[PDB]
Order: structure tokens, then sequence, then C-alpha cells
RNA sequence: GGAGCGGAGUGAAAUAGUACCUGAAACCGUGUGCCUACAAGCCGUGGGAGCGUUCGUGACUGC
RNA sequence: UCGAGAGGGAAACAGCCCAGAGCAUCGACUAAGGCCCCUAAGCGUACGCUAAGUGGGAAAGGAGCCGACAAUGUAGCGGGGCUCAAGCGUACCGCCGAAGUCGUGUCAUUGCGUGAUGGGUAGGGGAGCGUCGUGUGCCGGGUGAAGCAGCCGCGGAAGCGAGUUGUGGACGGUUCACGAGUGAGAAUGCAGGCAUGAGUAGCGAUACACACGUGAG
């Protein structure tokens, strides 16, 4: 219906086949059958089944000693430096996921570049990011607000 | 001793020019101009002008000058690229003409 | 008339090796 | 000379030393030993077919291998209906060596 | 997600084929000509497999009934006398007997002869 | 193992002269195309001719029972409409009689390109007398088993 | 005559030569192993001798 | 019973007779039907009938016979031939004969090692192969990826090979999930290329010939 032109039929006993249009869907350059549209693919999920399942996941991680607390990432200035081998120190692990609020730019600013470290707020933790990250790091501001 | 030439897209219909090329298979290249000279098809003109370059390779690139101990050991015709034109016809109609082509190759080797 | 099939490869060919010029 | 053995519901002609295919023999092991019922004994013109006698011969042979053999393959087709079914089959067997023929 | 159904159409293509080298015309050229007679390949060897069984069988009485009257018994007869002497013998390899080995066959005949009743259409 | 298929050399024909003196047409003919087939001996295979040569002597008095004589025809036609052309067993036998006894054999044996090289074997005669007296042909009664 | 080609040269590569990355199938050829001119063939399949650069072909025969 | 049913027989012959195919088997016994040759197994044994090739088509009626008689070519036994039955009847003996049954090996459904079960169209249910892409962990690649062409192996099927060779010259494998423009042989289907007809029909309406010249022709 949308492919420009068509809107002729071609031909009448010609001893050819019958065809209503030249943008029928077996028609070289023709219209699309059962194409894709646009959509979404969002899913309505209980709000009880993503809370415990993002309790489930960090329980999990808690279980094997892989969940850190830190009163904080870096002292001051800000430096990838810092952060970088305060994280050595606490893991060498290939996965990290740092949870801090963004009221303190000192932390995002200093481990956002590290190729490896996924941040976030406490406010936005979500299930993905913890089962993804090998060891998770708190800032002890953001533990407390997550725990309340 | 293979030396061979061959010409491409000769304006000569596939099975025209093997009607030629298979009369001269397998004999002396003296011989073989001999006969491709008292030949009535016009084809016989195109593919005598391959067979000189053969012998012609064989005498320079080579050095086998004596054009006598020469026999043809390989020659075939390919298809060319076909050209496509039109007729018309009787009423309205039109039908298609194929003007083909051919990719005659002669190789001589020494006896 | 009409060809009533496509001609068998070996039938074409049996006609076509009469299609050939003499030595002089 | 040789001797008819029977292994598995099928006869054999068999003489010391041949390698023979028999249905799989699935309780014997590779090098384990077999006795084979024989059926009748050809020892130049001596011809041994009284079946009380041979109730006491036994044809004894080596498992050699357990190997299986080519691969079949299968069709079962009717025109008109769309019926087809395909399968294959590669049916096991084992060989084994006579090593003696009692006399 | 479009899929150009290209690296996976072909993959049976060339089963057909491989199997078709050697069919005679342009059964053995085209997948679709060759796919109609690979078809008839397989139902044939099905049949012509599961009735080679009664083929050879019929080869070996042939065979056997040809070795038995040189030595004057019939293969109606020489089957029964070897049934009432209990010396059951495959005719796969009792017909192997009568080409290679003619004294062992002749030695079976003669067990099929005394095995059999005096007088033999008399009532049982 | 696989059972015996004979090769090109195991089969050593011989030669079996068939004196038909009033013996009956039929049992002729089946008896003359068994050892043609060459379906008496052990190294018979259904694919190669292993059959004997057949001479025939006396091929003109052939018993024939009954009425057969004035009333069995035999038919041939030419292809031409109206070309078919039937010969009563009266004059077949009198002045052709080889050409009937071969014709019957014929019939007795398979119609494919084996069972006219088989039939290439049996040579028919009128007389007591045939020329392949080099080849040892040997009497050959018909006899009946047990 | 030209076209085109054979050497030569550039290039890592010239069956990458401006008709040009990869280059399938239908289709068309050359060479080569086997069979094929007394034979009736939905062109296959079972049995099977022979020949040959397990494999290739398949005299003859059953379906 | 076919439809939706393979296999054997009736010469061929969906619906008739025998028999219900999971797969392999160069073992055995049988069913309908057969055992002179084509064609597996009896020129079977014994008694009796048929003279018409009846068997191998038919009526009233007449004294196994007559009645009997259409068109391409024998043609109303499948053919040869058959009464020296290889025909019909009645006994006796034996054998051949299917994918049936038994024997042997192997897989699958189902109920409790064992029992039963596994033809199949419309249709219902289950388990999977392959293509592309995404997230994830683990891996490969100028020491030669994808794609294509073979060779050698593997699987019960769709199919596979982190085997190998050639071509090719920069992108792939795989676990668990997730999404689909996810599988074509047919629609007088659509587009491109190429065959058959075939070196065939045609080359489009009245006349050009000679000498010389140019010219590679």
């Amino acid at each position: 219906g949308e492919v420009r032109g068509g809107g002729k039929k071609p031909y009448r006993g010609t001893g050819r086949a019958r065809q209503g249009s030249t943008r029928a869907p077996q028609f070289a350059g023709g219209g699309v059958v059962h194409g894709p549209v646009p959509r979404d693919y969002s899913q309505r999920t209980p709000k009880k089944m993503k809370a415990a399942a993002l309790r489930g996941a960090l329980s999990d991680r808690a279980r094997h000693s892989r969940i850190h607390v830190v009163t904080g990432v870096v002292e001051g200035e800000i430096s990838t430096k810092a952060a970088k081998t305060l994280f050595g120190k606490i893991s060498e692990r290939k996965n990290l996921l740092l949870v801090v609020e963004r009221s303190d730019e000192a932390a995002w600013l200093s481990a956002r570049n590290l190729p490896q470290v996924h941040i976030l707020e406490p406010g936005q933790l979500n299930t993905y990011d913890v089962l993804v990250s090998d060891d998770v790091v708190f800032t002890k501001a953001a533990f407390e607000s997550f725990v309340s | 001793m293979e030396a061979r030439a061959q010409a491409r897209y000769i304006r000569v219909t596939p099975m025209k020019a093997r009607r030629v090329v298979d009369l001269i298979r397998g004999m002396d290249a003296t011989e073989a101009q001999a006969v491709l000279r008292f030949a009535p098809q016009a084809a016989s003109v195109p593919v005598k002008k391959v067979l000189d370059s053969a012998i012609a390779n064989a005498a320079h690139n080579y050095d086998h000058t004596d054009a006598s101990s020469l026999f043809i050991s390989e020659a075939f015709v390919d298809e060319g690229p076909t050209l496509k034109r039109f007729r018309p016809r009787a009423q309205g109609r039109a039908y298609r003409i194929r003007k083909r082509t051919s990719h005659i190759t002669v190789v001589v080797s020494s006896k | 008339a009409v060809p009533k099939r496509k001609m068998s490869r070996s039938n074409t060919r049996h006609r076509r090796s009469q299609w050939k010029a003499a030595v002089p | 000379m040789y001797a008819i053995v029977r292994s598995g519901g099928r006869q054999h002609k068999v003489a010391v030393g041949d390698i023979v295919e028999v249905d799989k023999i699935s309780t014997a092991k590779v090098g384990d030993t077999v006795e084979l019922s024989t059926l009748l004994v050809v020892d130049g013109d001596a011809v041994t077919s009284d079946p009380w006698v041979l109730a006491g011969i036994k044809v004894q042979a080596e498992v050699v291998d357990h190997h299986k053999g080519a691969k079949i393959d299968i069709l079962r087709y009717k025109n008109k209906t769309g019926y087809r079914r395909r399968q294959g089959h590669r049916q096991q067997y084992t060989a084994i060596k006579v090593t003696a023929i009692p006399t | 997600a479009r899929v150009k159904r290209a690296v996976n159409a072909h993959k049976k293509r060339r089963a057909i084929l491989e199997q078709a080298s050697g069919y005679r015309g342009q059964r053995s050229r085209l997948y679709r000509k060759a796919k109609e007679q690979v078809t008839h390949s397989l139902v044939y060897n099905y049949n012509d497999r599961k009735k080679r069984k009664g083929d050879f069988r019929q080869l070996w009485i042939q065979r056997i009934n040809a070795a038995a009257r040189a030595n004057g018994i019939t293969y109606n007869r020489f089957i029964q006398g070897l049934k009432a002497a209990n010396v059951e013998v495959d005719r796969k390899i009792l017909a192997e007997l009568a080409v290679n080995d003619a004294n062992a066959f002749a030695a079976l005949v003669e067990v099929a002869q005394k095995a059999l009743p005096s007088d033999v259409n008399a009532p049982k | 193992m696989r059972t015996y298929s004979p090769k090109p050399g195991d089969v050593t024909r011989q030669w079996h002269v068939i004196d038909a003196q009033d013996v009956v047409l039929g049992r002729l003919a089946t008896t003359a195309a068994t050892l043609l087939r060459g379906k008496h001996k052990p190294i018979y295979a259904p694919h190669v001719d292993a059959g004997d040569f057949v001479i025939i002597i006396n091929a003109d008095k052939v018993h024939l029972s009954g009425n057969k004589r004035t009333q069995k025809m035999a038919y041939r036609h030419s292809g031409y409409p109206g070309g078919l052309r039937s010969v009563r067993y009266d004059d077949l036998l009198a002045n052709n009689p080889e050409k009937a006894v071969e014709k019957a054999v014929k019939g007795m044996l398979p119609k494919n390109s084996l069972g006219r090289q088989m039939l290439s074997k049996l040579k028919v005669y009128a007389g007591e007398n045939h020329p392949h007296a080099a080849q040892q042909p040997v009497p050959f009664e018909i006899t009946q088993v047990a």
C-alpha cells in the first residue's frame, strides 16, 4: 500500500499471469508482506518481582563475599589514577560496579573513565548491572541510602 | 615447447568459429595455414590471424625459429559476451536477436 | 507446428555433428 | 579342512584362521573367546554330518573387533500425499577369528 | 533482521546433487529434476534391498536343484530327506557345496536318500 | 563370504544330439531349452550363458498328438495392412520342419538380449546327418527322475 | 590494418589489466578412464563379468 | 477393503483373494496362489472321465457336440506348447511362495527386568536441525576468517566436523538465553542470465555487367 506507484492494473487473454498491481508482494521491488513495524518492546513486570530479583542478585554476590564498601573513592582532587589504585587493591577481576550518589562528583569523574567500572546511583541500582559485575563497591553514603 | 596466442571478443558466433577450428587440430603448423588459406568459410580469416601469432610467439619469445617442426597442440573456441538487440516484426511484436562473440585460442608445440 | 519437448542433449548433438566443414 | 558354524541365526563357511563378520555378540569384549555350534565338518573326503556327533564339536573363535557397517540411507515415500519419512541405519557387527575346529 | 536464504538453502542442494552424480541426462545437473529421481532411487533401494533375499534364495534353489538332479534326486525330495535326518544346513551354504566341493554335496544326497521313507507316496 | 558367480572361463560347453524320432514336439522343445539355457548344471547364473550346444536330428518326424497337424497355425504379420499370413503345421512340418522346431524352442526361452544368444546354440536338421561331426557331440537321451 | 595476444615490467597478488575484490548454478568447450552401431530404455535400482588415469565406467540379467 | 495401505496372487488391473511395512539380515517355516519352459517348486504316485485344444466365454432348443455370429494383426489360456495332459474328478506324498511368523542384531512409545506397542492422508501433541542478529562467559584469525570447490570421516532426520586440501584475502566459533523480513519446487508467480526449436524461417516487392582505381581486405 505504501510503495510508490502500482495503482494501475498492469494489463488485461494475454497468456500471462493475472496481476493486480506491479507492487504486489511477489514482484521484484514490490511491497513487503508481514514485515517489521515500529513497536515498543518494554514489558510490565510486577513491582515485587523486580525488587525481589535485585535482592536475589545482591544476596548472591554477598554469599560469595563480593560486596565491598568504601568511605570514599578519591580524597580531594579528581584523579583517575587514585581510583585505579583503590580498585586494584579491592579486586583484580574484570567487571566492577561502583554505586555512589550522583552528588559526589569526585567519585563519578574519577572512576567513569576506567574501562571495567560501571557507575550507578543508589536509587537506580538494577538487576542487570549487578549480575554482569563481578564485584559491587558502595560508598558509605550510598550504602546507607540504599538500605534505608 | 608450448607457445600460444588467442584473440578475444572476435565477432563471429562460436559455432561458426568451431566449424573452422575443428579442421586445424593436430596438423603441421604450416600445413594448417595452407588449409585456412583455401577455405571458403569467412571465419577462417580471424582464425588464421591467430594461428600466425602463435607461430610468431614461438619464433620470437621462445626462439624456435624453425616453423616446420610445429603442430597444433590445442585449439578451441570459447563463448564470449553476447550482445542483445531487437527486431520489429508483424503485428507490433518484437523478437530478440543475439550477436554472439567468441574467444579463439591456438597452441603450437614442437613435435 | 511447435516443438513438443525440449530436445535432449544426446539428440541435439547427434545432429550438430552433421554440420561440419570438409577438409579442402 | 573347514566347518559350517551358526552364529546368530546365520550360517557360515569357516576354516582355521578365517576372519568372519557376525551379528554383534554384545556379551563378548575384544580378545574374548566364543564357541560356535557347528553344523557340518568337511575334512577331505570325510564329511561329518551326524547331529549327535556334531553336538559335541564346538568351533572356537576369538573376538577380533567391534565395528559398524556402511551407512544405508532409507526413504519412505508415496506420491501426491506428501508422505516422506527419512531414516538412516548402520548395522553393528563383530569380527571373529576362527582358531580351532576340534575333531 | 533480514535473512538472506542462500547460505542455508544451498546446504541441501549440494547434498542431493552429490547423490545424483551419475544419473544420465538432466537428472544429474538440475536440482529439481535430480531431487525427483533420488527419491525414486531410494524407494527402489528399499524394495530391491528387501527383495534380494528371495532373489538369492531363488538362485540357491536353482543350483541345489541342478546338482541334486545330477545325482538322481529331485529337489522336491532331497529337502524332505534332509529334514528327516536333522542335518538342516542353510541353502546359502548347501548350494556353496554343489559348486566347489561336489564330493561333500554328493555325500549329503546320500544321507538325504537314506533318511527318506521306503515308499514315499504311501499314507503317512 | 559371497555366493559364487561364474566368471568367463568357468563354463565348459558340451555338445548334445537329441534324436527327435517320433518324440513329442513340446517335450523336445522343453528338453532343448533346458540344456540351451544352462539350467541343468550347478554353475548356473541368471545373467551368463552356461548352456550346451544342442544339435537336433530327425526334426521332420516329431510326433504331434490329436488334430494339431491340421488345426494349429503359425501366424506372421508383415506390418502392411492385411499382411497376416498363417501356415498349417501339416504344410509347415512337411517342407520346413527345422523352422518349426526352432520356433518352438525360441518361445521357451527369455525374449531378452541373452535368450537370443542362447538360441544360437541350437542346430536343427531334417535328416540323420549333421555336419557338426568335428565337435564330438554326445547322444542325449530324454529321461525322467524319481 | 586494428582489436587482441605472447614475452618483458609494476605490483604482495595481473585467471587483481581500467570487460578489473570474491567468482556459485544454468549454459558452452578442450583432454582424458570406461561403455556404446541386433537394440524397445519414467532413464533408476538389486545381482554382476570386464576394463582403468576403495574409487571411475557398467557387457549381461531381475524389478 | 480403498479413501489414508506398502508387500504376495489374479499377465497388466485403487475397491477381488492372502497379508497390516520401526530399521538391518546373501537364515528357516508358511498364507492366497502354484510346481513342462518363459519363472521359484512335481514331465509327482494311484484310480476313472474328456477327443471337443473342451480346458481356453454364453441361451431357448436339437442329436462332451451343435446352436456360435464385425470390422488394424494371431487376439475369448499371459506366451511357447500341452490328450505320450502339461485337462477335469477323488485320494496320497512333497516342495515353491510376501515386508506374514520364527531366528539374529538394533532403536523408539508406553505400563508395571518385564508386557504391549511403533503403515498413515486431513488433523492434534512432543522433540529437534539450520540461517541472521543481540546480551553474557570462554576462545580463534596474514602462522590465512567469511564465502566457494573437493577429499576423508560422523549422526536416526533435518544436518555436522576447534578434520584436511585448493581458491580466497579479513573477519569468525561456542555455553545459556533472547528476537525474527528464519528454510520454496510449483501461485499460466516476479527480475537477471542461459538453453530447445536451429545454424532452421527470414533477410521487406522487376537488372545489372565489364575495365580501371583506392585499399590490409
